[PDB]
Formats: structure tokens, sequence, C-alpha cells
């Protein structure tokens, strides 16, 4: 389902300031990497993203490719898919924990100004 | 004759623009007898300053540029712009290459006609206000300010994908754009960051002016989305000046003048 930008920044909130990294910019992360879209998947030389977070089949969840993976966040792919994104962002944390920010490659060049943008007036 | 008035007459506003009737090419012409070979118009009734080359990147949507045509040729009329329309068709199967079918379009453009602006078109946007203006400004011009795919509005201030314009000028400022981003996404954003490099803003309508419409479609075979696109953004300073209209080379296969479009077939090469 594509989200929107609101109903993201709501659902992750939990993860606002984890490892230094705001709400503001996971919002913009977050469009970069998925269009918001919680089914994307996408390839990357010989592995698969999925979800919202273009979480990794090479080291962090088990799909059916790549079973043999090291599935650090202990889930398997398809559960990064739906729209109930607690899985999701706990493996998320993990990723932000072990290998930090840089995992998500937009974050430098799309997410290091014009941060304000990415505020959700919601309440 | 005279300078056309600034803002045209004969604009009517919003449009009702929809993808479900099917388009006959042959009832297009019909309806636009004053476009010449080639998709050729310039206006009878006042000398237009806008001369303009619109250029769509393509391979593979022949249905969408059927609406693309039913709706633009009225509208471009309209607007009382001096233009000709460029389908840079990617001969061959291998990774689709945005970026640097619209440089092709560009140097093609320039062996017809002395165009002063270019406008770079996906073949699936439709804009849905002819007050959209479909030509060049002071700064480059970002068209498609609000795609309803993106629910009409801006998924992101830096955003300078779907329509734009640049001037001659503009363009050649900062050396086209680039040429080695393979597959979907980020094309767009080394544009802005050379544009921002040579020290221009991007112009936009607002958001009621610049409703558009995609044509819904699944994503292509051969352009899915690339994986290098985010670091290569983050060099664009550096390799602006080594990656564009001075780096191109490619061959031309086709050269097709149709009533209503120039279709130029090329090689463009492979991922290097
Ligand atoms: O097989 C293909 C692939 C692409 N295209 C042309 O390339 C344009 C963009 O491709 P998509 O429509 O599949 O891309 P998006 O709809 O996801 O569009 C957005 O993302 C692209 C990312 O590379 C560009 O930035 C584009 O300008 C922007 O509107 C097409 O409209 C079309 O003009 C083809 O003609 N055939
Ligand atoms: O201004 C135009 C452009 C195209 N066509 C028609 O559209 C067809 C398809 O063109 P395309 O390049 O997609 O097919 P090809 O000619 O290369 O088979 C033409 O043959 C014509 O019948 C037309 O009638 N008017
Ligand atoms: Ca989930
Ligand atoms: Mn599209």
């Amino acid at each position: 389902t594509e989200l929107t930008k609101c109903k993201v920044s709501h659902a992750i909130k939990d993860i606002d300031g984890y490892q230094g990294i705001s709400l503001l910019e996971w919002a913009c992360v977050l469009f970069h990497t998925s269009g918001y879209d919680t089914q994307a998947v996408v390839n990357d030389n010989g592995s698969t993203e999925y979800g919202l977070f273009q979480i990794s089949d090479r080291f962090w969840c088990k799909s059916s490719e790549f079973p043999e993976s090291e599935n650090i966040c202990g889930i398997s792919c398809d559960k990064l898919l739906d729209d109930e994104l607690d899985d999701d962002i706990a493996c998320a944390k993990k990723i932000l924990a072990i290998k930090g920010i840089d995992y998500w490659k937009a974050y430098k060049p799309m997410c290091s100004e014009k941060l304000e943008q990415w505020r959700c007036e919601k309440p | 004759l005279t300078a056309c008035p600034e803002e045209s007459p004969l604009l009517v506003g919003p449009m009702l623009i929809e993808f479900n009737i099917p388009v006959d090419l042959k009832l297009v012409e019909q309806q636009n007898p004053k476009v010449k070979l080639g998709g050729r118009y310039t206006p009878m009734d006042c000398i237009s300053p806008h001369k303009v080359a619109i250029i769509i990147p393509f391979r593979n949507r022949q249905e969408h540029l059927k609406y693309w045509l039913y709706y633009l040729h009225p509208i471009l009329q309209r607007q009382q712009l001096d233009y000709g329309i460029y389908v840079i068709n990617q001969a061959g199967e291998s990774m689709f290459n945005k970026a640097k079918l619209l440089n092709v379009g560009f140097k093609e453009a320039l062996k017809d006609y002395d165009y002063n602006c270019f406008v770079f078109s996906d073949v699936d946007l439709i804009p849905m206000n002819d007050h959209n203006t479909y030509r060049c400004f002071s700064q480059p011009r970002h068209i498609s300010v609000a795609m309803d795919k993106f629910g009409f509005s801006l998924p992101y201030v830096q955003y300078f994908g779907g329509v734009s314009a640049l001037s001659k000028q503009q363009f050649l400022s900062i050396n086209g754009f680039p040429n080695n981003y393979w597959g979907w996404g980020g094309e767009d954003d080394d544009i802005y960051n050379r544009l921002a490099f040579r020290g221009m803003s991007v112009s936009r309508p607002n958001a009621v002016i610049g409703k558009t419409r995609m044509i819904r479609h699944s994503r292509d075979k051969k352009n899915e989305p690339n994986p290098q696109r985010f670091d290569r953004i983050a060099h664009t300073k550096e390799t602006m000046l080594s990656d564009g209209l001075n780096s191109l080379t490619y061959m031309v296969l086709e050269v097709q003048r149709y009533p209503l479009y120039t279709k130029i077939t090329v090689d463009i090469g492979t991922p290097s």
C-alpha cells in the first residue's frame, strides 16, 4: 500500500531520534527509498530489498531465493511487504544499531538539507 | 504581424483529462490541420518568441504517445508556441537511459530549427490546465508540479522529474544532462544538482495551475531502479563537467517525419 508521509511518520514515531536520526530525516529517507510503498521490492546486484525500509535479504531477512541468509532480523522478508510496520521498524533499528544510517544510501544526497518540508503537522 | 500577447487569449483553463476512449491518430491529424510534417506548428496569427522543441524519451510507449499527442497538440497551439515534437526512441533492448535520450533530442532538434527553448517530457504526462505553459522562463522550469499519482502535490521541493523546460542557454550552462544514469531514477536529481551548481533556482507554476495526470502503468522491463543512483547524485558537482553534452555519443538509425511528430531512433550504447 502506498502510504502518506503522515501515515508513515505516525507509524514510525517510536524510531524518532534513535541512533540520532529524526522523524523528519526518516520521512525523507523513506520517501526516496521506497516511495512509501509497503510492498516495494527492488533488486540490488544479486540480492533483493523489501518494503518501506528496503531491508535486504543479503544479511537482514530470509527470502526463499537466499534461505542461507544471515537473517539478522530473524524474519521472513515477506513480513516486510504488508501494512503492519512494527516488525519492519524493529528490523530497521537493528540495521541502524549495527551498520548505521549509511545503509540507506538516499540519506546523504537527499536528506542533508531542506528537512522542514518533511514535517507532519497532523496531530 | 506582431508579437503574440504575453498570455494567450485562447486559453480555456482546467480540462478533463481521461484515457478511456481509444485514440485514432488519423482523427488527431484531422483535428489538428495546422500542424506540419514532423509535428511542427507556428502561429499564423502572431509571432511567438518561444521557439520550443518538445523532447520525449521513448521506447515501446506508442499507446501513451497517442494520448500525449491527442491532448498536447491542441494545448500547445492554444499556448501560441512555435514548436516541434521530437520522440527519441531508444533502439535495442538494453537498459533504458532517459537523460541520454533527452541530450540526443537537444542535439537533433537543433539541426531542424533555431530553437531557443527545450521542454523535456515523459510520454505519459498530460497537463490538466492550459495556463501551465510549455515554454521556457528566466530560470529552469519544472512543469509537472502536481501529478495525480502524488495526490496532486510536489513529492519534495528538489523534485525536477516529469516535465521540465530549459532555455538553450540554461541547458548549455550545465553541460546538458548526464549520460551515465542507466535504468530508473536519480537522473532528474542530478539535473537539479547541476542547475543549482550553476547558480539557478527552479521556477514553477502553482499546484492548481500545474495539475498533471500520468497514464497509469506498470514498470518497464529494462528500466529497473538504478542501484548506483544515490551514489551518483552525491557526486554531480564533479561529474557534470565530464559527463554531458560534451561527452555525448550515439548513432542515428532512423529519422521519421510523421504529420504529428519526428521520431528519431538511436543506438545510445550500453552501461559501461
Ligand atoms: O521502457 C521505457 C521506459 C521509460 N520510457 C520513457 O521514460 C519516461 C519515464 O519512465 P516511467 O514513466 O516508467 O517513470 P516514472 O513514471 O516512474 O517517472 C518518473 O521517474 C523517472 C525516473 O527515472 C523520470 O524522472 C520521469 O521524468 C519521472 O516522471 C516514460 O514516461 C517515457 O517517456 C519509455 O518510453 N520506455
Ligand atoms: O502523425 C502520425 C504518426 C503516426 N501515425 C500512424 O501510426 C502508425 C505507427 O507508427 P510507429 O512508429 O509506432 O510504427 P511503425 O511505423 O514504426 O510500424 C503509423 O504507421 C501510422 O498509421 C499517423 O497516422 N500519424
Ligand atoms: Ca510488516
Ligand atoms: Mn510514468
